[PDB]
């Protein structure tokens, strides 16, 4: 018995090529398309949420997830992949650094120890890369906005805006056009939904759509009061009336 | 390194012509708290072995499930279980001086004085002793505790020496053991009047009494007894 | 941990692993060793497509493991420095415990052993190395001169080369080295051990390092121009 | 590929066969023994003219009272002959006696099978091990790596190993006495061996209750074979 | 605190001849001044004629002898039935008390039997293995009473030779068997007279190149 | 078992080669090419960004250029993600030394055994080797100014200018023409730049395509200082030497 | 226990008494305190008797061990540190030995070498170790020459311990003498004190405060 | 074919052919004989030798007081395994003071030989043991098999040629099985039987071995002239 499997199954072949990483990309490519766009007062995920039966609640699955109060994270891939790495993500927010600073750590550095995880995949023994591309949106007081890509190989970029997934080569070049270094947070929502509804087929409206941002401080999402250096979180998941108030004036 | 806590006092025994007999009260005390009076410290193994444990009983009760379990493994994959590769009680002593031992030199000893009384398969009577200590002996008498100071002296004026085992009947062995129990019962402060008794024979085998009582005691003399000295009335 | 039998027999009764370490050392740059009457001289070729090199930080070929005992290799550059390492440790340990620096015949027997660990021990390979070792014994006047391979094996060696064109430096020294007659001198000594390289190497400018090593703890390493003048001397005499 | 225990359909371990093949291709190993002594020698075979001979260690010392040659893989004999030093010693400590030659080699050969998926092959090296003690005497054992030893009374093991077993099993008789073996040794060697023997590529020793094992010079083993040629054409 | 060690009392005394060697020990077993058993054996038989006897702490002295004896078979196993001599099993029996230098076994060994010249050998070890070949050895509770007559009777210690103005000494001789066992009752029953540990029978195991015979005698029970 | 899957990663080919370590060369030959100068009042690191998207945020960004302590810097080629893994090791290796020793480490004992680390993947533990070669550029008060590389077969070797990744042949004969002993540091950021400029794949050589960095003794008086250039920075000395 | 060795002209004198104890009682009158390692080289034994008697034994197990492997003689250096390095892995456990590395080696000539259970080793020319130490060194540093004998010398180490043997209560039965030149060890008898001392006594004309 | 690299694979029909293989190397082990009465058991060996300067290998293994076998195949592995009941034989003594039973014997070499046989990695024993014992049911005989299958006999034989014997056994049977009290009669019985086995080569002194256990012997073995006697 015992895990037998102490050796890498990724593997460089004669021409160079990580294939298991390369096959990883692949199935990312077929994966739903996810995006992310960085205003000057904050930054926007979102993501359709393709429905395996209308039986089934899309509510109880959420392809945007909390990392931190201040961290948001959305993925384009395989999504079992990435509730796993979400989990992970959260706690070693804590274990690598809250609990040795006493504050949350800043976007690139969880990003880093993402990466890290992801990067072990690749190299060690008896496992699969994930097969999944992150898009990491955050807020800190040192560094402010910033969003960052990750993929299965655990290279990560940093992104003004960016697409992953199945439309991602058509919805970087629609990006291109409508993305300056003025654009208020309202402006980058609005652009999100326009690139989205190129890639979505179906219905598109709050209930198919999830859509999240980093933005001001929620001092009513914060849960208590008392305390003047604690303000609330800055990641906050946008409602379904939310999204269609915004597709009106579309 | 352990304290006894509830215990089980002098557990008495002897060598007749063709077996042995074994007996224990039925007393679980908590100290000086007489705290448990149906406490069974005689247990079969078998239909040729008595086991009689005295010390501490929750170790007691320990031991019991270890004996359990023996005849259960002994059973397995044994089609003589029941015959001739049936549990010898000097199988099951060594098994247990071997536990003993090893529990003593782990530090974390079973606080016990157990006697292992039976007949073997040839018909030779066996009697045994082994406690925490791991220390073993054998005599045509033995006895723990109190037993050891009290019921011995008693039980050695009827078998002193070996050439004393065939000239002794069951009926006169069983006598000398009534007769100890009582004699503990007077001077032990941790004994109690009820007890059971065991007899194993190599002809009419393995026979239980529960339920017995210390009785033919004299107190009477006590009356005519005052004050420690001087005092006439 | 990985437990993989890598270094296994096969039916012609050879450890391909082994044999396919040795192709490494033939890959290698050249190493030549030959040993004097009172001196023992290391000789080494260094490839001359590198340029724009910085010889004073990159690596020396030849190592020293006490301050007595010298070692050379041809093979896996990488693969070197680990036996290095385990034999400057197992140097001072010797000197802690027997409370005397090892004898080069100890070392040597130490590095073969390790070598031929990694050719039955599950999850490694063989190291693509072969070594010569040289130096002189605590308190001993006499030249000792050893070499060893990825197999384990190891021997003691009046003149040795390893590495690329090895056999035709070998070649060289099987008819110009007497045994009734050692070289007697210094000089001489790392003559025939630059002519030996000079059959092989290409130019005798930065292309040929030489060491010397001598008793008590006394050795040098020869500079460019140093070397120069005995490449400069043997093809005078060579246009004959 | 395949695992290192496998058996195949002959019923033999892969592995173990394939390291036979090993030691065929190794130098000549020759023991004989008598009453008076056990004699081992072996071919030392010199790679290079340049290989200072003396060197080349292929007859080693267990005990006192048990020596050792071998044939193959030689680095292979290393830690098998530092577990026979250690297991001699080691007995004798433990029991203030020798250790019998035989339960010396059944303690090397149980380290033989310890190998698979321990070590990651068997041993590529062939033992012959001579020895004495008081119950049974001379003795001299061939272990191998298949676990396996036989008592032999001659043996010899290398790549000339059949044809001078074929010679071993003509010449020797239970009367023959220490030099007669020495010669023995010499004179199947000389006919097996590819290079022309001489003291500086063939090297001697015995064992003897008196003065235990001993490796031969190259001066006392020159002479031996200066004796061998005289007595060959002299008849 | 809970003990691990205990005192069950007795003595035990080994004495070598020319031909032969004996090792006797008391029955009784005791623990504290209550007697546990009139008669148990604490001298074996371990095949190879060598008696053994590990007198102090029973528990401990038990174990070592069961240990023993399975050193003895499991040397004929490994060794083709070879006989373990007298001064091998010494030896291997050190190596088994001080295995415990730590966490000691409480007892003074003594094994008897014939060396491999054929005559009388007696070792004995304290309790983690410091061993010495002698012609005479006492051990246990009684030692300290047996001993010093053992000195004087056996080896003929402080005893000149009359009328040699006390410059020649008593010459050392062997002595018979006969003699030796009269020496080893008087020395038992000496022993049961003056210390309360001793007593109820005395029990001798001879070793002769034909085997082990035994000899019992009462001691009294008091 | 699984033995079947068994990639055998830490073998030798017949030739007497490491199979994976030649194929992580071959990786690494198409990562974005990394010069390093060495002058003799300091070094310079300089590396071309793999085909750059306009949408990229340029300025906090990492991906060739990393810093391991005050004194001593790398210029990566291959995969960054393995390069990360070793660039902490690298830095946790560093601050042990100095907690040891109180003296800032050397730089070839840092890259020695960051090379004995990439040795040991090579062969032993059945795992790939890390896909990265690193140019190491550092001060330290033995050696002076030192330029170093190690690659995945964890052999390393010292330079006076070097390049890795992509192009290296042509990137190489370019530095042996141009280089001499004698040069400064803004001499050698000119050959540093200019060969980028015609060995790179890209129709124009650009400052949002590229990271730089110094190694100067510019500080006040016989102190380092570590100069990880600005996006700005680098537009400025692109136009100064006339390459835009 | 009292044990000796010194060094001089004539190679090294060892001399040690016979006597064990166990508290008062005396054990035994017969011990062997010196332990033959190989031809060249002596060890002593004092304090534990275990302790040293298994571990001087287990010594000469790995000094036959070293010239298997190195087909060489140990050396008294190494031979002395394979023990003081064994019992410094005890320290603390309680080990109690006080021993002395006597022997002849080419490279180091006659070397002694002290080794205690407490980790100590030293080199020198005299040592006295045990119980009786004291009293040794009384009669051996007021007599020591280095131009000494080796019949003088013989009886200097004989008449030490015989010293402390009658003033040490813990020292005692016979004197075993022994002599280390460049040849190896050589015995030179064990001597009774129940004779030897009235021998010494009328010879010398010492031993004034015992009734003649 | 495909279903041979190792003893974890079963083929498509159910076969085990490392298992198989193993089976085999007894198939060219040098033969042996097992047989017994009611009052004793006896095994007979024919040992095998290198060459006429060899020794021939021995082939038969104590294991306690009251049992031991007889090997054919891969030596070293039943010397792993004797070496196992001799701990399991000693093991019943030292903890219950109890003579182990042959059957138990039989089932704990099974249960050994049969892990062996189920994981990744390791594999079969190459030996097949023939196990005599005298216990508290009398005289016994077993038959091992590195399969794990054991199986208690009258008699038996395993190795080369081992029909010829085990065929003269089965007509023997009625007969040799009432040699009661009687041990030189029941050797006898084995040493025909053995004989059935035999070409071109016959029983000589330094060739033939032979053990007995019963109920007042021990188990001995018998080799060079101590086996003289019957040939
Ligand atoms: C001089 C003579 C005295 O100091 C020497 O130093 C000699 C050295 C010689 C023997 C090599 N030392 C002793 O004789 C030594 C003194 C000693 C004792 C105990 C601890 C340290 C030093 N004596 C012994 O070692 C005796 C020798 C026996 C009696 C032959 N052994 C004991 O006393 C043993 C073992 C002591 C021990 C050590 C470590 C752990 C556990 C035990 N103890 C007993 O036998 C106990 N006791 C003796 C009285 O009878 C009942 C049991
Ligand atoms: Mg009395």
């Amino acid at each position: 018995m015992t895990d037998r499997y102490s050796f890498s199954l990724t593997t460089f072949s004669p021409s160079g090529k990580l294939g298991q990483i390369d096959y990883a990309l692949t199935a990312v490519k077929q994966g739903v398309t996810s995006l992310g766009i960085k205003a000057t007062n904050g930054v926007v995920i979102a993501t359709e949420k393709k429905s395996s039966s209308p039986l089934a609640m899309s509510e109880t699955l959420s392809k945007v997830s909390l990392l931190t109060p201040d961290i948001g994270a959305v993925y384009s891939g395989m999504g079992p992949d990435y509730r796993v790495l979400v989990d992970k993500s959260r706690k070693v927010a804590h274990t690598s650094y809250k609990r040795i600073y006493g504050e949350y750590p800043p976007t690139k550095l969880l990003v880093s120890e993402v990466a890290k995880i992801m990067q072990e995949a690749t190299q060690s023994g008896g496992v699969r890369p994930f097969g999944v591309s992150l898009l990491i949106a955050g807020h800190d007081e040192f560094n402010g906005f910033s969003l960052y890509q990750v993929d299965p190989s655990g290279s990560y970029f940093p992104w003004k805006a960016t697409a992953i997934g199945k439309g991602s080569v058509a919805a970087k070049t629609f990006l291109e056009k409508r993305w300056n270094d003025e654009l208020e947070l309202e402006d980058a929502i609005h652009i999100a939904l326009l690139t989205l509804k190129e890639s979505v087929e179906g219905e598109f409206n709050g209930d198919t759509i999830e859509l999240a941002i980093i933005g001001d401080e929620n001092p009513d999402l914060l849960g208590y009061t008392g305390i003047p250096t604690d303000k609330g979180p800055r990641f906050r998941k946008l409602t379904s009336q939310e999204i269609n108030d915004r597709l009106e004036a579309l | 390194t352990q304290q006894p806590i509830v215990t089980g006092t002098s557990v008495i025994s002897m060598k007749y012509d063709n077996g042995v007999i074994i007996a224990a009260d039925n007393l679980g005390s908590y100290g000086s708290l007489l705290r448990f009076n149906g406490v069974e410290r005689l247990i079969p193994v078998g239909d040729n072995t008595v086991v009689g444990i005295s010390g501490d009983i929750s170790d007691m009760q320990h031991i019991e499930r270890l004996l359990k379990d023996l005849v259960t493994e002994n059973a397995y994959d044994n089609p003589l279980a029941d015959a001739e590769e049936a549990l010898e009680p000097s199988y099951i002593f060594e098994y247990l001086a071997t536990v003993m031992y090893q529990r003593r030199s782990k530090m974390n000893p079973l606080w016990n004085a157990i006697i292992v009384a039976g007949v073997q398969s040839n018909g030779d009577q066996f009697l045994r002793y082994v406690n925490l200590l791991g220390v073993t002996y054998s005599s045509p008498t033995l006895a723990t505790g109190f037993g050891a100071h009290m019921a011995n002296p008693l039980l050695r004026k009827v078998v002193d020496r070996e050439s004393d085992i065939p000239k002794t009947t069951v009926q006169v062995a069983e006598e000398a053991i009534v007769n100890a129990m009582r004699v503990l019962y007077y001077r032990d402060a941790r004994s109690s009047r009820n007890f059971s008794l065991a007899i194993i024979d190599k002809n009419t085998g393995l026979t239980f009494k529960k339920n017995l009582q210390v009785e033919n005691m004299k107190w009477d003399f006590a009356k005519d007894i005052k004050g420690y000295g001087t005092q006439k009335i | 941990g990985y437990d993989r039998a890598l270094s296994i027999f096969s039916p012609d009764g050879h450890i391909f692993q082994v044999e396919y370490a040795l192709e490494a050392v033939k890959r290698g740059t050249c190493a030549v060793g030959v040993k004097g009457k009172n001196c023992v001289v290391l000789g080494c070729e260094r490839r001359s497509t590198l340029k724009l090199q910085d010889t004073r930080i990159t690596p020396s070929k030849v190592s020293k493991i006490d301050s007595h005992v010298v070692l050379s290799f041809s093979g896996l550059n990488a693969d070197s420095r680990i036996l290095i390492e385990k034999a400057r440790v197992e140097a001072q340990s010797h000197r802690l415990t027997l409370e005397d620096p090892v004898t080069v015949e100890y070392l040597t027997r130490y590095v073969a052993g390790v070598q031929q660990r990694y050719t039955q021990s599950g999850g490694v390979r063989p190291f693509g190395v072969s070594t010569l070792i040289a130096g002189f014994d605590p308190r001993d006047d006499e030249p000792k001169l050893y070499q060893t391979e990825p197999s384990g094996i190891y021997s003691s060696w009046s003149a040795q080369t390893i590495g690329r064109n090895s056999k035709t430096v070998r070649e060289f020294l099987e008819k110009n080295y007497d045994r009734k007659e050692p070289p007697a001198t210094v000089e001489e000594c790392v003559k025939l051990t630059v002519r030996s390289l000079l059959e092989v190497v290409q130019t005798g400018a930065k292309n040929i390092e030489i060491t010397v090593v001598k008793p008590d703890s006394d050795i040098v390493a020869l500079s460019s121009e140093e070397i120069n003048q005995y490449v400069t001397q043997i093809e005078q005499e060579k246009q004959e | 590929d395949r695992g290192v225990s496998t058996f195949s359909p002959e019923g033999r371990l892969f592995q173990v066969e394939y390291s036979l093949e090993a030691i065929k291709l190794g130098s000549t190993a020759i023991g004989i023994a008598t009453k008076e002594g056990v004699v081992l020698g072996v071919e030392k075979r010199a790679t290079s003219p340049l290989l200072e001979s003396d060197s080349i260690e292929k007859i080693v010392e267990i005990d006192r009272h048990i020596g050792c040659a071998m044939s193959g893989l030689t680095a292979d004999a290393r830690s098998m002959i530092e577990h026979a030093r250690t297991a001699a010693v080691t007995h004798n400590l433990y029991y203030d006696e020798d250790i019998n030659v035989e339960s010396l080699t059944q303690s090397v050969c149980d380290l033989a099978l310890r190998f698979g998926e321990l070590m990651s092959r068997p041993f590529g090296v062939a033992l012959l091990i001579a020895g004495h003690d008081a119950d049974d005497g001379y003795q001299l054992f061939h272990a191998e790596p298949s676990g396996t030893f036989y008592r032999y009374n001659a043996k010899a093991i290398g790549s000339g190993s059949e044809g001078a077993q074929a010679e071993l099993l003509n010449e020797w008789h239970s009367s023959l006495t220490l030099k007669e073996a020495e010669l023995l040794v010499l004179k199947i060697l000389k006919q097996v061996m590819e290079e022309k023997l001489d003291e500086n590529n063939a090297q001697l020793s015995c064992i003897t209750k008196q003065d235990g094992f001993k490796i031969y010079d190259n001066e006392k083993t020159a002479e031996l074979i200066k004796e061998l040629k005289e007595k060959e054409a002299a008849e | 605190q809970f003990n691990p060690y205990g005192d069950n009392g007795g003595t035990i005394l080994g004495i070598a001849g020319e031909d032969f060697a004996v090792l006797a020990g008391d029955t009784r077993n005791i623990t504290d001044y209550s007697i546990n058993s009139r008669y148990e054996p604490k001298v074996f038989d371990c095949g190879d004629n060598i008696v053994m006897s590990a007198n102090g702490f029973a528990a401990d002295g038990d174990a070592l002898v069961k240990r023993f004896k399975n050193s003895v078979k499991w040397y004929h196993f490994d060794h083709n039935d070879k006989k373990l001599s007298i001064n091998s099993a010494a030896r291997n029996i050190q190596h088994l008390l001080y295995g415990k230098r730590f966490f000691p076994y409480y007892v003074h060994t003594i094994i008897a039997g014939l060396d491999e010249d054929g005559k009388g050998a007696v070792y004995s070890f304290d309790p983690v293995g410091s061993y010495e070949r002698e012609q005479c050895r006492a051990g246990g509770a009684a030692a300290s009473l047996i001993m010093p007559f053992l000195d004087n009777q056996v080896n003929f210690k402080n005893q000149y030779e009359p009328g040699t103005n006390g410059k020649v000494k008593k010459p050392l001789k062997y002595l018979s068997v006969e003699e030796v066992i009269k020496l080893v009752r008087d020395s038992f029953t000496s022993a049961t007279e003056r210390h309360i540990q001793v007593g109820d029978g005395l029990e001798i195991l001879i070793v002769t190149k034909d085997g082990v015979r035994k000899e019992f005698y009462e001691l009294k029970r008091d | 078992g699984s033995r079947r899957y068994d990639s055998r990663t830490t073998i030798f080919s017949p030739e007497g080669r490491l199979y994976q370590v030649e194929y992580a060369l071959e990786s690494i030959s198409h990562a974005g090419t990394a010069i390093g100068i060495m002058a003799s009042d300091g070094i310079v690191l300089a590396a071309e960004r793999k085909v750059t998207s306009t949408l990229l945020e340029q300025d906090t960004s990492t991906e060739k250029l990393y810093k391991l302590n005050d004194k001593i810097a790398v210029a990566v080629a291959g995969l960054t993600a393995d390069a990360e893994i070793l660039i902490n090791t690298a830095r946790i290796h560093a601050q042990n030394y100095l907690k040891t020793y109180n003296e800032d480490i050397p730089v070839e004992i840092l890259v020695r055994r960051l090379s004995d680390i990439k040795q040991g993947y090579t062969q032993h533990g059945g795992l790939r080797p890390f896909g990265v070669s690193f140019i190491y550029a550092g001060y330290d008060d033995r050696y002076g100014y030192q330029l170093y590389t190690s690659n995945p077969s964890g052999n390393y070797t010292g330079w006076k200018a070097i390049s890795v990744g992509a192009n290296t042949s042509a990137a190489q004969t370019l530095l042996q023409m141009d280089y001499k002993d004698d040069m400064k540091v803004d001499d050698a950021i000119e050959l540093a730049l200019k060969t980028l400029s015609k060995t790179t794949d890209s129709s124009a050589l650009t400052y949002d395509r590229l990271e730089f960095a110094t190694i100067r003794k510019g500080a006040n008086d016989g102190e380092v200082y570590q100069k990880i250039f600005k996006p700005q920075e680098i537009k400025d000395i692109l136009v100064k030497t006339g390459i835009t | 226990t009292t044990t000796l060795a010194f060094r001089f002209q004539g190679g090294i004198i060892v001399a040690v008494d016979s006597r064990a104890t166990a508290g008062n009682w005396v054990a035994s009158q017969t011990v062997k305190k010196v332990i033959e390692i190989n031809p060249f080289l002596l060890g002593t034994a004092a304090g534990g008797a275990a302790d040293c008697q298994f571990w001087e034994t287990w010594l000469g197990s790995q000094c036959r061990l070293h010239e298997l492997r190195e087909k060489e003689r140990i050396s008294v250096a190494a031979a002395s540190k394979i023990l003081s390095n064994l019992v410094y892995q005890y320290k603390g456990a309680g080990l109690s030995m006080g021993t002395m590395i006597c022997g002849y080696t080419r490279k180091e000539g006659p070397t002694i070498y002290y080794v205690d259970s407490d980790g100590t080793r030293l080199k020198g020319d005299i040592f006295c170790v045990g119980s009786g130490q004291t009293f040794a060194y009384g009669v051996l540093d007021s007599n020591y020459k280095w131009d000494l004998s080796v019949e003088d010398a013989l009886y200097l180490g004989k008449r030490s311990i015989l010293a402390a043997a009658h003033r040490d209560a813990y020292s005692g039965g016979s004197v075993n003498l022994y002599h280390v030149t460049e040849d190896g060890w050589i015995y030179h008898g064990n001597h009774d004190v129940g004779e030897l001392f009235w021998k010494v006594k009328e010879e010398e004309g010492s031993f004034n405060n015992v009734i003649g | 074919n495909n279903y041979d690299g190792d003893t974890v694979t079963f083929s498509p029909t159910g076969r085990l052919f490392q298992v198989e293989y193993a089976l085999e190397a007894i198939k060219q082990g040098s033969v042996t004989v097992g047989l017994r009465s009611n009052t004793h058991a006896v095994l007979v060996a024919l040992k095998r030798n290198a060459d006429e300067l060899s020794s021939y290998q021995k082939k038969i293994i104590k294991c306690d007081e009251h049992m031991g076998l007889s090997l054919a195949g891969l030596a070293p592995d039943a010397r792993v395994l004797s070496n196992y009941l001799r701990q399991q034989c000693n093991y019943s003594s030292l903890v219950f003071n109890r003579k182990l039973a042959v059957e138990r014997a039989g089932h704990l070499l099974c249960d050994k030989a049969q892990k062996n046989t189920q994981s990744y990695g390791g594999r079969p024993y190459g030996v097949g043991l023939l196990i005599i014992g005298y216990d508290k049911s009398g005289a016994h005989l077993l038959e091992f098999q590195p399969s794990g299958n054991v199986t208690e006999l009258y008699g038996t034989a395993i190795g080369a040629r081992s029909q010829g014997a085990k065929t003269y056994l089965e007509r023997t049977l009625d007969t040799f099985i009432k040699i009661d009290g009687n041990p030189d009669e029941l050797i006898k019985a084995g040493v025909e039987a053995i004989s059935q086995s035999l070409r071109d080569e016959s029983l000589t002194v330094d060739n033939l071995s032979i053990a007995i256990v019963g109920k007042d012997t021990p188990f001995t073995i018998y080799d060079g002239e101590a086996v003289a006697k019957y040939i």
